[PDB]
DNA sequence: GCTGGCACGACTTTTGCACTCGACTAAAGGGGCGCGCATGCTGTTG
DNA sequence: CAACAGCATGCGCGCCCAGGGCTGATCGTGCAAAAGTCGTGCCAGC
């Protein structure tokens, strides 16, 4: 329990959803981001990605 | 370190801080000053208390410096922001906060300045002789009453006390069949610090074993349907486990035990075997002593030795003194109306 | 302020891993030399004349136990930084730097032509300052004013201890410990692994850089240090130097 | 070269503010010098007119 | 008289830097106390009161030097 | 970044005299990694993680 | 007694900031005296 | 108008009473640095 | 003569140095870059 | 076969946020000198 409730409460991929919109709740539920758990620190990614 | 919030503080103000603020923009001279700054740090958080005068006055070192200089300094910071601040006693404090009314208040300068001035001290009880004394009848003085009722006390408006201060509990006691049962609730060189951590992992899953055991003991050594708490000695502690009694009042000194009632963990361990063979130690003594003692006196009985008679028909063997000496302690009026 | 007395004089690793090293170029060592016998390993000859072995020279531990069969008495080698502290305070500044300056005459090439002008300027640096060499390596740690290492306050009471303080405790159990130990007389071995831990412990306090790791298991991050603790940016911009955030302002 | 120049500067307080601070306190601490005020940054810092 | 621009008071003392000076060290004195100002009021503020005077030509270093000495040896 | 077989050429940005430096890494799901570069001087060598 | 100025004991007005290498001696000149335990504060008293 | 404390009383004590002037101190900030580049094995002093 | 408050005693509570050795198998990260300075191994000059 | 000069590899600067997160607990081990408090008796007020 506390691995699963610590992931989906506490995590960089588990974010607030944008409720102002619909077309913001949208577009947050589709995206693709690099960062993360599994890659891509930022400000050392580069300028190729 | 810098860029973050760090808890650097928030540096809050007091009433001191705020009064002494006041003092600072005022057209105090160089000495009136000294006295203003000797005086602030003499108030409390609860307004009221400049505490004693004459070591005001004394505190300074003679040298000249009459108490007539002290006590106009004096009004006139009591004069500052939360209206009647400091003065002694209550009466000066109303007769501050009443110093200012605006004057058009009907009826209530006056009847107000007497009843606050003086005689307020048979104001307590009710009316009666006093409306003799004043000559006052009806609804006049009544109303005035209102007014020096709807008053309030000193400061505790500046306050700054947002912390509430919580418990957080510790352990948490699932109520069964009448009782509690127990279930606390809520590279080389630092990977060789790494293997302290294991032990200190190990032992953190004991640290609710503990509270669960000890608990569990607690539960088992004092009953909890009954009055009070059952008397238990440390010694039953220190004989379940064999630790020491320094040892598992420190944990029950420290961590707090959440229970159906009370927050109050540390106090149920601590109990007297009362030295007597007829007999819930001083906690029951006291507790129902002031249990007895709130319903009783009629009118105005005030008898100590009366409840140390009712004490002793119940077989505790009462020595007509400690009974009436704990009975009487912590506000209790018995024996105080005689 | 306050202190705090240590046992055994170690680390201040603020010299000594800030290149170049003055306490390596001033005994004319190698920073791996001397790095490497400060803590364990080496046992750092001194002094001893009439034998084989020179002035400022370092050995194995086998080495140690074949010095003193043949040699035994007269070869003094003190494994801990104390070695450090009595070279360091047998070092004579005038004569030495004055026939470094003469040997710098008659040299050729620009090499160690070089090397010799960097100790002349820092030896005589030390002469005309004042400052006593022995100074680097510190014996009586000071200890930082309470209300700057403020206690981080929490939600329901029951303050938790900032970053600062932590290597502050670390370094009085170590502290503590090896005193305790030492005044024991136990052996050489389990006291020198606290002269070791407690050079790690102050060095730690001072940077929390300066070799690997470092850190906690809080989350661990480097944590901070008194290093680390200049004005945010490691640079005095936050805070001071034209940073200060301020009064009367708005947007 | 404007960076090994600001380091390079008299005056100890600047220029240990600018870069490299473990290195300008160290050189500035075995030799014992003193900062004088003398430009706009230490005025600064110390809290002075420029 | 609010004044958008000290040009005519840059050229009775150069630098401005200087003129900040003198302005302020005359305004001061109107300001905390011990002084009236030379030139009618329009309402305006004592700061601008001190630069109309050093446009004037009426106030400067030199003058409060003489009146500074002039208060110093009547006093 | 997916798991399997990588490879790369360093594009030479490193020796001053340019090359082609050849170097392979293996991306597991989770374990550790094995990259097989070359030398300045042409040699073959293993990084693990 | 009294007239007690805390304000008007720093006013000290200086040039040139100065720095050097601080002794054992010096340090305990700056000492109020000596930190010998590790703990904080007492978790009950809640008093250093 | 930042850190210098008493000299932030000063001022706006005198701003209440239409003094406008500053009677500058230094600047908590500063001290700090001071302390804490004590609390290394190096003094920095302010030397008149 | 009775009740209440306080003083004296016992107890039993509060408070002060000084140590205690234990140990185990992972937990992961992770697509900049320049720039420079020093140490070290190689190489060529005599 | 000698010291001397050069090429190269490694290490430490920079930039820059980045987010919190936390942790509180714990644990004991004696014995011993000092003190807070409950009990009991004595003295004063009504």
């Amino acid at each position: 329990s506390a691995a699963v409730k610590e992931f989906f409460g506490s995590s960089q991929l588990s974010q607030f959803m944008d409720q102002n919109n619909p077309l913001s709740e949208i577009t947050h539920k589709r995206r693709i981001s690099a960062l993360g758990p599994g890659g891509l620190t930022r400000e050392r990614a580069g300028f190729e990605v | 370190d810098d860029e973050l919030p760090v808890y650097q503080g928030e540096t809050t103000q007091t009433l001191q801080d705020y009064l002494m603020w006041q003092v600072e923009l005022t057209p105090f001279t160089d000495t009136d000053r000294a006295i203003a700054t000797s005086i602030v740090d003499a108030v409390d958080d609860t307004g009221y208390l400049t505490i004693q005068i004459e070591d005001i006055v004394d505190s300074i070192g003679d040298d000249e410096i009459g108490l007539e200089e002290v006590e106009a300094v004096l009004k006139r910071i009591q004069r500052f922001d939360p209206v009647g601040v400091a003065a002694k006693d209550l009466r000066d404090c109303l007769l501050i906060q009443l110093s200012q009314f605006a004057k058009e208040t009907p009826w209530l300068e006056e009847a107000r300045l007497i009843i606050s001035d003086h005689l307020d001290l048979l104001a307590n009880h009710d009316f009666r002789t006093l409306m003799r004394v004043t000559r006052l009848k009806e609804e006049v003085l009544k109303e005035a009453v209102n007014l020096i009722q709807s008053l309030d006390x000193x400061x505790x408006x500046x306050x700054x006390x947002x912390x509430x201060x919580x418990x957080x509990x510790x352990x948490x006691x699932x109520x069964x069949x009448x009782x509690x049962x127990x279930x606390x609730x809520x590279r080389s060189n630092l990977q060789e610090a790494r293997w302290l951590i294991k032990s200190l992992e190990s032992a953190n899953d004991t640290l609710l074993r503990v509270s669960r055991c000890i608990v569990e003991q607690q539960q088992a050594f004092f009953e909890q349907g009954e009055e009070y708490m059952k008397p238990m000695v440390l010694a039953d502690i220190a004989q379940a486990v064999e630790m020491h009694e320094s040892t598992i009042s420190r944990v029950t000194t420290q961590k707090y035990l959440h229970s159906p009632r009370g927050i109050x963990x540390x106090x149920x361990x601590x109990x007297x075997x009362x030295x007597x063979x007829x007999x819930a130690s001083s906690t029951a003594i006291r507790a129902l002593v002031k249990k007895l003692i709130a319903a009783e006196n009629p009118a105005k009985p005030l008898s100590d030795s009366k409840l140390t008679s009712m004490l002793s028909e119940q077989g505790i063997m009462v020595a007509r003194r400690t009974v009436a000496k704990y009975r009487e302690s912590l506000s209790i009026p018995p024996s105080n109306q005689r | 302020m306050g202190h705090i007395e240590l046992a055994s004089p170690t680390a201040h690793i603020w010299f000594l891993k800030s290149l170049p090293s003055r306490i390596g170029l001033l005994l004319d060592m190698p920073l791996r030399d001397i790095e490497r016998v400060l803590y364990f390993e080496s046992y750092v000859v001194i002094e001893g004349g009439m034998t084989n072995l020179e002035r400022q020279q370092i050995l194995t531990e086998e080495q140690y136990l074949d010095a003193l069969e043949e040699f035994g008495d007269e070869f003094d080698a003190k494994m801990g930084a104390e070695a450090i502290q009595a070279l360091l305070k047998s070092m004579d500044l005038e004569q030495e730097c004055e026939q470094l300056r003469e040997e710098l005459n008659e040299t050729n090439s620009e090499t160690k032509r070089k090397k010799l002008t960097k100790r002349i300027k820092l030896l005589e640096a030390f002469v005309q300052s004042g400052n006593k060499p022995e100074w680097m390596i510190l014996t009586v740690l000071p200890v930082l004013p309470p209300d700057l290492r403020p206690l981080v306050p929490l939600d329901g009471g029951r303050f938790a201890t900032s970053d600062l303080n932590d290597l502050y405790r670390r370094v009085i159990n170590r502290n503590n410990r090896l005193k305790r130990l030492l005044d024991l007389a136990a052996p050489d071995i389990i006291v020198r692994n606290e002269k070791r831990m407690l050079q790690e412990a102050v060095d730690a306090l001072l940077d929390n850089g300066r070799r690997g790791r470092a850190i906690t298991g809080s989350n661990k991050r480097p944590l901070k240090s008194l290093a680390d603790m200049i004005k945010g940016k490691q640079g005095r911009f936050r805070q001071n130097l034209l940073g200060k955030r301020v009064d009367y302002s708005g947007r | 070269g404007i960076t090994k120049a600001s380091l390079a500067t008299e005056s100890f307080i600047s220029a240990a503010s600018f870069q490299e601070t473990t290195r300008v306190l160290t050189e500035a601490a075995v030799a014992g010098k003193r900062d004088e005020l003398r430009g706009l940054k230490e005025n600064v810092i110390v809290g002075r007119l420029i | 008289m609010a004044r958008v621009t000290v040009q005519d008071a840059v050229e009775k003392i150069g630098n401005r830097f200087d003129l900040v000076l003198v302005a302020a060290r005359r305004a001061r004195q109107m300001q905390v106390g011990g002084k009236d100002p030379l030139v009618p009021e329009e309402n305006d503020k004592t700061t601008v009161i001190a630069l109309r005077e050093i446009e004037e030509g009426l106030i400067n270093n030199q003058i409060l030097d003489v009146r500074e000495r002039q208060e110093q040896q009547e006093q | 970044r997916s798991p399997g077989v990588f490879f790369d050429s360093d594009k030479g940005k490193t020796h001053s005299s340019g090359k082609v430096l050849y170097n392979a890494r293996i991306i597991p799901y989770r374990g550790s990694w094995l990259d097989f570069e070359f030398d300045p001087k042409d040699n073959l060598f293993v990084r693990i993680d | 007694l009294l007239k007690f100025l805390k304000a008007q004991t720093k006013t000290e007005e200086f040039d040139a900031i100065k720095i050097a290498l601080a002794s054992p001696d010096m340090i305990r000149s700056w000492s109020f005296g000596e930190v010998k335990k590790p703990e904080t504060i007492n978790y009950r008293t809640f008093k250093p | 108008k930042s850190d210098d404390v008493n000299g932030r009383t000063k001022m706006y004590k005198n701003i209440v009473d239409g003094n406008h002037q500053m009677e500058p101190g230094m600047p908590e900030s500063f001290n700090v640095l001071l302390k804490e580049i004590r609390s290394l094995g190096i003094n920095i002093e302010l030397e008149d």
